[PDB]
């Protein structure tokens, strides 16, 4: 039996693995490190690059770069490195032996999709490939063909309304506020409490506190007042160095930014409004379906309390008689990848792959032809 | 290009009720004598074909999800539905049916009442353990 690979390339993390598995086997930072101090005659017996954790460890001698910006591939040369590392270092497979499914952001430019096709066939020699929209795969993973997906990762947030299996392009919303911006904010508000964190090195410690102690308040004002009274919201966190710190109203102030971007000096509307707004851009006759099938997807949607706040936030925005429902599956950090693993495993998917034969005949333009 | 499958070749060719069960990533027909008997651990795809006076055929696709069905099954029933609709030139109306919360229409396909049974076919998704 031939085994398909699934690769979900994110702005912050690469999710990679094998079709048929219930989770990505390789999860690592989408980072490429290159020597800070270079030259034709500088570091002869040394690697010209590193990827993921290796790059972060050797951060002191490297220049770190993220080839995917806000869900879009922006540095082709660095992306090939990511892919190479994925195949050879993490999956330990010979690319030329496995049909490969990749993911893309909604509204991904035509030429980007072609570039991805070309590299896979021309540089990696895959026998077959296929590109799928991230948000739609999340919907499939929740066993729905209609709903609106809130996909929030490390670099981008999108609202993607889908009907009967297809996104509605006209109604998609993108917001350049996500996980990384929240990590940066928690860094800035901890300084107010005294704690010193500015460098790229410290950013990685604050991110762990963001993922362990933060949460979303049901009512931000009351929460603030309740934190000024007793200290029942206060929590302790042990530093790598052994020191202990006490975290307070920042636990809920940090993800509050998702609802009030003004906190980071952004003038956009919050994620509740962009959701309501995307829904209102759809045909009135489908809104009920959308409203009742709000799927949350991605890392930045993992904060405890997120589903209750959004439930509260959107009933306020919508017609008084609208039945509203937020679906926040425990596996939502991997929903996209899981959707792909199921899709690539289906009996009916065999004919869907783009063959090397088809590519040689038609060229990169073939990717669009579905 | 379109999606081909032996079962897709059989779908909506004439008025009636067709029921397929999701079995290890494939669309498998349910024996006609067993219609209405749903395994609570499985997911199904039902196609209802009605004859219109105008000579055209009306289509209603319903994917039914048992309370104990695995992610690969519920995910695949939803995809197969999309694919069956496309094969039918998108002429079908898609309905999501959850155990104990089925719609009045769907419940009406079964004259002697729909019945729930414990069990079902195994998942084909390989469990992935977090590092020890
Ligand atoms: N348990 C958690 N609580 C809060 N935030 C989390 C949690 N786990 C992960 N995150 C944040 O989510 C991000 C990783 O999420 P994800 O893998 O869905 O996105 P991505 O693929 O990297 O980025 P994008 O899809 O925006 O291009 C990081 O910002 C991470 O800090
Ligand atoms: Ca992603
Ligand atoms: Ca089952």
């Amino acid at each position: 039996e031939t085994t398909a690979l699934v690769c979900d390339n994110g702005s912050g993390l690469v999710k990679a693995g094998f079709a048929g598995d219930d989770a990505p086997r390789a999860v690592f930072p989408s980072i490429v490190g290159r020597p800070r101090h270079q030259g034709v005659m500088v570091g002869m017996g040394q690697k010209d690059s590193y990827v993921g954790d290796e790059a972060q460890s050797k951060r002191g001698i490297l220049t770190l770069k993220y080839p995917i910006e806000h869900g879009i591939i922006t540095n082709w040369d660095d992306m090939e490195k990511i892919w190479h590392h994925t195949f050879y270092n993490e999956l330990r497979v010979a690319p030329e032996e496995h049909p490969t499914l990749l993911t893309e952001a909604p509204l991904n430019p035509k030429a980007n999709r072609e570039k991805m096709t070309q590299i896979m066939f021309e540089t990696f020699n895959v026998p077959a490939m296929y590109v799928a929209i991230q948000a739609v795969l999340s919907l499939y993973a929740s066993g729905r063909t209609t709903g609106i997906v809130l996909d929030s990762g490390d670099g981008v947030t999108h609202n993607v309304p889908i009907y009967e299996g297809y996104a509605l392009p006209h109604a998609i919303m993108r917001l350049d506020l996500a996980g990384r911006d929240l990590t940066d904010y928690l860094m800035k508000i901890l300084t107010e409490r005294g704690y010193s964190f500015v460098t790229t090195a410290e950013r990685e410690i604050v991110r762990d506190i963001k993922e362990k102690l933060c949460y979303v308040a049901l009512d931000f004002e009351n929460e603030m007042a309740t934190a000024a009274s007793s200290s029942s919201l206060e929590k302790s966190y042990e530093l790598p160095d052994g020191q202990v710190i006490t975290i307070g109203n920042e636990r809920f102030r940090c993800p509050e930014t998702l609802f009030q971007p003004s906190f980071i000096g952004m003038e956009s509307a919050g994620i509740h409004e962009t959701t309501y707004n995307s829904i209102m851009k759809c045909d009135i006759d489908i809104r009920k379906d959308l409203y009742a099938n709000n799927v949350m997807s991605g890392g930045t949607t993992m904060y405890p309390g997120i589903a209750d706040r959004m439930q509260k936030e959107i009933t306020a925005l919508a017609p008084s008689t609208m039945k509203i429902k937020i679906i926040a599956p425990p596996e939502r950090k991997y929903s996209v990848w899981i959707g792909g693993s199921i899709l690539a495993s289906l009996s009916t998917f065999q004919q869907m792959w783009i063959t090397k034969q088809e590519y040689d005949e038609a060229g990169p333009s073939i990717v669009h032809r579905k | 290009s379109v999606v081909e499958h032996p079962e897709f070749l059989k779908a909506g060719k004439e008025p009636g009720l067709q029921i397929w069960r999701v079995e290890k990533f494939d669309l498998v027909p349910v024996p006609t004598n067993l219609y209405g008997d749903f395994f609570t651990g499985d997911a199904y795809v039902i196609l209802k074909t009605v004859q219109l006076r105008n000579g055209n055929l009306q289509y209603d696709l319903h994917y039914w999800l048992g309370n104990e069905c695995s992610q690969d099954e519920s995910g695949a029933a939803a995809i197969f539905t999309v694919q069956l609709d496309d094969y039918l030139n998108g002429r079908a109306v898609q309905h999501r049916e959850v155990q104990g919360f089925e719609s009045a229409t769907f419940l009406g396909y079964f004259k002697s009442g729909l019945k729930y049974k414990k069990g079902g076919v195994a998942s084909k998704l390989r469990k992935v353990a977090e590092q020890t």
